[PDB]
Order: C-alpha cells, then structure tokens, then sequence
C-alpha cells in the first residue's frame, strides 16, 4: 500500500541560518506546513517511517520560546520523514522548575495518544543548524545537541546529556525512565546519564558539524533557580534510580490543548519535599 | 539590512584565501556558525558586546560607551560593525586574523578544520 | 571582567597543583561545573550566597552585608571574589580544602573523578 521510507532522506539540505530578529506568527507557520495535523502531528503519504517519534518539550511560560521552535523543527522534522508527535509539557503553578519530572509526564502522556518508539526530549530554545542531525533514536541513547554555541560549539563535557537527546522506549523503560526529584536548574542531564551508563548503555553523538545548535538568548529565571542539592544527587543515582522515577511518577493533568502546531498538556507536578 | 550567501561572501574575502595559513572555506565555515553571514548580528553582553558579520568585540578590538577604556585596535566606533559595508568590517578582522588568528573564532577548531566541501565556493 | 578557558585557567592553578592532594585536572572539572570559569558568577539562596568561579560561600568563609555574622575565615570581603584577580580567591580555597576538603564542592564527586584527560590542555 505504501512503501518503507529510505535510511537517509532526499529531502535534507544541510546548514541552515537561523535567525531570532524577525516575528514569527504560528497562524502561518501552520498554513507553511499543511500536511501537519491538529495536535502537531506529521506522518509522510509519501512513505512509511520506522521512526514513530514523540518530541517532549518541558515548558512554562516561554510562548515566544515556542513560536520560534516550532518555526524552524516541524518543516526539519518534515524533511526528516518522521512519523511524529509534537508535546509541549506545561508546569502549571509558580512553583520551582522540574524538568526531568515534565519529560516523565511527556513519556507518559504521549503514549495514550499513540505507538511512538522513539521520544525525543528537547529544551525549547534549542534550535539545530543541520537537517542531517537526526531527530530520532538509535541502538544506543543518542545526544542530539551536541555542538552548542553557547559552549563554543564544544561539547563541554564528555559527559554532558543536556539540552536535546533520544531515547528508544526500551531504553527510557530501562533506566525506570528519568528522575522526579531534581528541583530548580542543573543536575537532571547528569543523573540521567549515570542511569544510561550504569545499565550498560553508551552516549551515542552526530559529529560536531552535525549537531550544531542556537539558544535563544535570555535572562535567566527566578522559578528556576539553580538546584544546590544536585550535585550530592548525582553522585547517588545508581542507588536512587530504583527508587526514583517512572514507578514513582504522579502528577494531576489539569488541561489538554490540541493546537494546529502543538499538543499542550498542562500538569500540577507537585512541589519539592 | 544586509545579509550575504555562501559563496557571495566568498568572493568578498578573496584577498584572505592564503592570508597566514588560513583557507577560505574554513573562514567562510567559521562566520556561518559566528553570525550566519549577517552584517548586523549582535550578541549583547554583560560587560561586552560583539558587533556584526565577524562578531567583534568592545573589549579591546573597537570603541563603545560600555568599554571605554577598550584599546581599540581597530581604532574605530564598534556600531560601523552594523553598516551594510563590511569593508571596514573586514579591514578589523584582519587585524584580529593578524594579532590573535583564526581562532579568536572559537567555532574554527571545533567545527570548521574539515569537512570544507560544503564551504567551497568554486 | 573574565571568564576563564580551560587552558587559561591552567596555567593560573600551578600553585595549587597537588594541593590537598588534589590535581590541576580535577580543580579545573570541578570549577566548571561550579561556576563555568566565571569570576562573576554569583548564586545566592535563601540565607547566604556563593562568590566567583571557586563559589566560596559567605556563610562562612567571607565578609558580606547579607551574612553580618559571618565567621570570615578567609579575612576578606565577599566582593573580591568577582574581580578578575583569583589571586586570592585561590588562598580561600587553599584554605577550605585544609578545613574541610575538596568536598566542600561536592561537583567533585559527582562528575570530576573519572575522565579527567579531557581536562587538560593541549598546548
Ligand atoms: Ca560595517
Ligand atoms: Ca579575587
């Protein structure tokens, strides 16, 4: 009926310019990209993709942030041939930032919708320069920003699992997913990478021209101060990580938006103990 | 407003292509990921702000309110950074080339020292 | 102001190389991830603040408005900690490491004992 859709795409054109000076108005990005569905959905007619990707952002009040993200990553995601999904997790409340409790809920929420594979877990300021950086999972985790020029187009660590990766269901299920008990900035992307490695898996990377990334510049936040608890916690997270995560995830689903370009689940996650 | 191509920028750096063991596609690799060929790029800084198309700094390459005390090598306003001609733009960051190198860009050792078939402009 | 690089940073810690017991690769991970070389980076709590890329808290180890009763055990104003001399940032630190270790910054632990040859620099 229709056919499997090659390795590589035809459609990638490589570097792209990104730009954050100009107004982006999603009324038109949506009339842009037709083919994508109610909710911020996309699959090819052209083909049938192995690749059934469900994209968690971790969001609060960063609308602006949002514009620009889906302006660039729907038609990237589109030549990508992706059979995707677009979350945006939204902590309701004025409470400190959760990130890796909001991809847990992504995960989670996600899957009622529909059979992805893959999840992608990406910030929403972070915006890739290159169409050939695959925004889809791998045999092994894969870091997907791995070239940001905030960091001078370096990987600051070799060790760093921050800003975009993917992860397979199987490998997300392994870990017992992320951890819920990382308050404020900083830490989550460390932990998370100690679950990886200690249950055997390894950093899978595009190379460095590849994973090229903007940030989109701004001030920093008073909701999500940097964590001072981290770093002790990062140093415990194979005796935690049983403890700490999937198993252990509630949460309340205050409300579902589904947006032409985005689906918004927004979500009481609690507060710190 | 002004903002060049691949390739149109490429002819405009011609004199550089040989200048000090630097090869054009590695310079032109270099700018893309440093201001994405935009001549009024500009990242604003706590203390510093780097200006345009090469992104040069206040701190001691040109002249601004924020530095006062800037060397200013380039002996020029930091906001001529802005104008649709880079040909004082290009006239500072060869002195920048010249005194630091090509690696005050810190994206040339980490991005642009292969793969510069894509950057190669015929 | 500055904000230092790997190699800069380096060249800076001679003094300190093996102080403690501890290598120039491993302070060098270890003010990364606790400041990110910042000489200004500033975090401040709820009853106290961390100064500059060592983050000495005032709590304790320098004098501030904010912590009057500060024990000040590095005799010195919380401020000089965010020039762009860690001179005498770096004789604090000494000082905390003699008192208390390297794991006052506990970003040691977490991420600075594995993998330090990325922590070099290279020439
Ligand atoms: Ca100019
Ligand atoms: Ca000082």
């Amino acid at each position: 009926s229709l056919p499997a859709c090659p390795e590589e795409s035809p459609l990638l054109v490589g570097p792209m310019l990104i730009e954050f000076n100009m107004p982006v108005d999603l009324e038109l990005v949506a009339k842009q990209n037709p083919n994508v569905k109610m909710g911020g959905r996309y699959a090819p007619r052209d083909c049938v993709s192995p690749h059934k990707v469900a994209i968690i952002i971790p969001f609060r009040n960063r609308q602006e942030h949002l514009k620009y993200w889906l302006y660039y990553l729907h038609p990237v995601l589109q030549r990508q041939q992706l059979d995707y999904g677009i979350y945006v997790i939204n902590q309701a409340g004025d409470t400190i930032f959760n990130r890796a409790k909001l991809l847990n809920v992504g995960f989670q929420e996600a899957l009622k919708d529909y059979d992805y594979t893959c999840f992608v877990f990406s910030d929403v300021d972070l915006i890739p320069m290159n169409d050939h950086n695959a925004y889809r999972c791998f045999s092994q985790p894969r870091h997907i920003s791995v070239a940001m020029d905030k960091f001078g187009f370096s990987l600051p660590y070799v060790q760093y699992f921050g800003g975009v990766s993917a992860l397979s269901k199987q490998q997300f299920l392994t870990i017992n997913g992320f951890p819920n008990n990382y308050w404020g900035w900083g830490g989550e992307d460390d932990d998370i990478f100690n679950r990886l490695v200690f249950r055997g898996m390894s950093i899978s990377r595009p190379n460095a021209v590849v994973g090229t990334t903007r940030m989109i510049r701004h001030s920093r936040d008073k909701k999500n101060e940097p964590n001072p608890q981290r770093f002790d916690r990062i140093a415990h997270t194979k005796e935690t990580m049983l403890s700490d995560g999937l198993n252990s995830l509630t949460y309340q689903v205050l409300d579902v938006q589904r947006y032409p370009l985005y689906t918004q689940i927004t979500v009481d996650i609690g507060t710190p103990s | 407003a002004k903002q060049f191509t691949k390739c149109e920028l490429s002819q405009l750096l011609k004199d550089i292509d040989g200048y000090g063991g630097i090869a054009l596609p590695e310079l032109i690799c270099t700018m893309f990921h440093t201001s994405g060929y935009d001549t009024q790029a500009i990242v604003e800084n706590n203390e510093s702000t780097e200006y345009g198309l090469f992104q040069i700094s206040n701190k001691l390459w040109c002249k601004s309110s924020q530095v006062p005390q800037s060397r200013n090598i380039c002996d020029i306003s930091c906001d001529k950074f802005l104008d649709d001609d880079i040909t004082d733009d290009i006239m500072c960051a060869k002195k920048i080339l010249d005194i630091k190198g090509i690696d005050y860009w810190l994206a040339h050792k980490a991005l642009c020292t292969e793969k510069l078939e894509q950057w190669l402009c015929e």
